[PDB]
């Protein structure tokens, strides 16, 4: 992507987003252990 | 200038890579003043004398030490 913006003296910087899915899961099989998986769809962060 | 003079916008060479990334020090020559809690001038910038660590000096603290 290539933005045109018109100048400013000050640098500023551009804030884009890519909206995507955020869900959770949170699961607690027992006696308080809280489990939850994340998954973000298409910007992923998990090895 | 270089990559102004008369040609594309000063960004026309990049692909602007550096998503500017999350820590203090992207800013090339802010007068970063304003130690938490302290109205002295810590930074000169934070493009110069900080191959010397910090200062780890005493800033306030009094009653402690009394």
């Amino acid at each position: 992507m290539t933005f045109e913006v018109d100048p400013m003296d000050e640098p500023t910087l551009l804030y884009l987003l890519f909206e995507v899915f955020d869900v959770v899961r949170v699961h607690q099989p027992h006696r308080g252990v809280i489990e939850a998986v994340y998954l973000r769809t298409p910007f992923s962060a998990g090895n | 200038n270089g990559t102004g003079g008369a040609f594309e916008g000063g960004l026309f060479s990049p692909y602007l890579t550096t998503r500017l990334p999350g820590w203090a020090g992207v800013r090339q020559n802010v007068m970063g003043s304003t130690v938490d809690g302290r109205p002295v001038l810590p930074a000169n910038s934070s493009t110069m004398t900080y191959a010397t660590v910090g200062n780890s000096s005493l800033d306030s603290t009094a009653a402690a030490a009394a």
